Formats: structure tokens, sequence, C-alpha cells
């Protein structure tokens, strides 16, 4: 996943003094949809998206259509 | 008076039995499918030292094959697989005539029509189809569908008038007219997902269950729900007798012969009651089917074995 998810970067800054180094890291969000850039599952632990439906009102009938 | 003998037991098989098929052409032959991946026909000597050997297996699948039904010459014969195809054997050597291509699942049940030009299948799609038997699409049934799995599907004998049932796990049973591929109706009932239905030879009635383990009647033309009966806690294959109206219902420890007229039990059958515990001591019963004699029925099990049995006055 550090290969999907994540960019990171590196600059030198100088000053009068020696040289400072700069260096960024930053995760990327999208795991809905879109745009599709990174895949859409989450990287560390792999989540399970889960969907919910659940009703029965049953009961005999014949309905003709 | 009529009762149940226990007739011996058939072996062949490293694969729990799917379904179980006869035709009343050579009911000296008997078919068998498995989640071996093969379908076995069998030779069937009458002596009790054994009861049958397999003749043949015809071989080609990546998954189980699920359903599996004779033609009505008895030289052709086809299979519905979870490797989402269909093949169109010629059983006197091997050598599939045609396999039907597209589906995007499992082909769960299937059915070969008396007229041998119309056979459709049931799927994990969701979609019931046709298949012209040059093994390509008639129809696709898409709207009004199950919204579940499609569990069985079956073509109805009639007068002349084209009618075939569907029921899925969506807890209804869906009745359809070619032509128009309407709903001719839709049967509610059952708590919990529907494994099976069965048409009678006569064709005006419709036995289903499933995981309520209840065998409803409803009425094919007039729409009316007659009745219900405990058939005990879940019941995955049923078939009706070709020369009475018997009743056979598949649970898991047993099978549960009934009497229509009246309703009543006849007898329970019991295997071999050998000591093991504790889930399910016995394996379950999953299949079934009469032969057209109706002397002797037959039965599917998840131990890999065909256990036969014959009725005695």
């Amino acid at each position: 996943p550090v290969n999907y998810y994540v960019d990171t970067a590196v600059r030198h800054v100088l000053l009068r003094q020696g040289v400072l180094g700069i260096k960024v890291k930053i995760m990327l969000p999208w795991d809905p949809s879109g745009k599709i850039g990174p895949k859409k599952p989450l990287p560390d632990h792999v989540s399970i998206v889960e969907p919910k439906d659940e009703i029965l009102p049953t009961t005999p009938i014949s309905e003709q259509k | 008076t009529e009762q149940m003998t226990l007739r011996g037991t058939l072996k062949g098989h490293n694969g729990w039995v799917t379904q179980i098929a006869t035709t009343p052409q050579f009911p000296d032959m008997i078919l068998s499918a498995s989640r071996d991946k093969t379908i076995i026909m069998w030779k069937l000597t009458r002596d009790e030292t054994n009861y049958g050997i397999p003749q043949r297996a015809l071989r080609g699948h990546s998954h189980f094959v699920s359903d599996v039904v004779i033609s009505s010459d008895g030289q052709f014969a086809l299979s519905g697989s979870w490797d989402g195809t269909l093949r169109l054997w010629d059983l006197t050597t091997g050598t599939t005539t045609r396999r039907f291509v597209g589906h995007t699942k499992d082909v769960l049940s299937v059915a070969f029509s008396s007229d041998n030009r119309q056979i459709v299948s049931g799927s994990r799609d969701k979609t019931i189809k046709l298949w012209n038997t040059l093994g390509v699409c008639k129809y696709t049934v898409q709207d009004e569908s199950h919204s579940e799995w499609v569990s069985c599907v079956r073509f109805s004998p009639n007068s002349s008038n084209p009618i075939i049932v569907s029921c899925g796990w969506d807890k209804l049973v869906k009745v359809w007219n070619l032509a128009n591929c309407k709903l001719k109706t839709n049967h509610i009932g059952h708590t919990g997902y529907l494994n099976t239905v069965t048409v009678s030879p006569d064709g005006s009635l419709c036995a289903s269950g499933g995981k309520d383990g209840q065998a409803m009647l409803w009425d094919l033309n007039e729409g009316k729900h007659l009745y219900t009966l405990d058939g005990g806690d879940i019941i995955n294959a049923l078939c009706f007798s070709p020369n009475r109206y018997w009743l056979c219902a598949a649970t898991g420890p047993s099978i549960k012969i009934w009497d229509l007229e009246g309703k009543i039990i006849v007898d329970e059958l019991k295997q071999e009651v050998i000591s093991t515990s504790s889930k399910a001591e016995p394996p379950q019963c999953t299949s079934l089917a009469w032969s057209a004699d109706g002397q002797t029925l037959f039965a599917g099990y998840t131990d890999n074995l065909v256990r036969v049995w014959q009725v005695t006055i």
C-alpha cells in the first residue's frame, strides 16, 4: 500500500550555516470512489465493506398477475 | 402393507451427491452428479452383493456439477455447473455436442423440456434464461426476476400450454408463461429461503419447501394456497411419485415418505445408525428421485453414497 496511498518528497534548502533537509509524507484518503485514483480498499487494515438489509413481513397468500 | 426395506447402497464417488435422475426409457440406467466434478452413468445389476457398478464417467468441469437431467430419449444428458456453463452430452461414449456460454456466476438449476427444444437455467446471476438446443439464447429474464439467487426452475407438464415454475431465495415462487414472459402469479409464503420446488406429473400443483422445511401446496391455475404441513427442520429436495399420490421429503437424518390421501406419514427411512458425534451423526440427505417402476427410490447423501430402498408389501 505504500506505493499507492502515500506520496513522499525531499527538498534541500540552504542557509548561511549548512544545509537543512525537508521531507514531507502525506497520505491519500480516497476509498469510496473517484477519481478513481488510488484503489478503493483500505490500506493497512483491509476492511470488510458491509451493506445491510433485513426485513420480512411474509404470510401466505396468492397474488395473481 | 406397503412399507420399505433397505435394498442396498452404491459406491463410486469422491464428492457429495448433488442430484440423481433416471430416464423412464431405460430404468436400467441411472445417472448421478457430484462435487467430484463428474457425472457418473451406472450399470445396474440387480444382485444384492452390490447393486450396480459405474459404466463410464463423464469428465470435464472446473467446479461442482449442481444438477443434471436426462433427455426424453435417454440418448442425451445435460448438466448445470458452478463454473457458469452447461454441457450437452452424448451419453454413448462422451464427446460433448455443445457447451453453452454465457453467465457471470453459477448455474444452480437446469431442466430439459418434453419436446426437447427448450432448456432453462437458474443462476446466482439472479436471472432465469432460456436456451435453444443449438446453444444460443432464445430469451433472457431480467425483468420481474428474483432479487436473490434462483434456487430451482421446472418445466410443467400440461395439456399443451407453456408454463414454467421459478423459485428463488427471496421467499417467493414465480410462475411464468412463455410468449409474453410475464408473471402468471406470485406466491408468498415460507419464512427463510427456498431450496426446491417440484411439479405433479399431472401438473396443477407446486410442492415447495426451503429453510422453513414446511411443505406448502399451491395451485397452478386456480392460484390458491391449499395448506401447509410441518416437514421437519429443512427439506432440500422433493419428488412426487409417478404411480401414486405420495410425496417424498428429504430431511437430514431421515427421508419422510408422505401419503397425500389422507395426509399422513407412511414411514421414515432410517439408514445406518453407526455411532458418531455430534453435528450430523448420519450424513444429511440432499437429493432423491423415484424410479419409473415406483418400487425403488434412490437418495443422495454427503458421504458420497447413493442408498437404495424398495417397497415391500
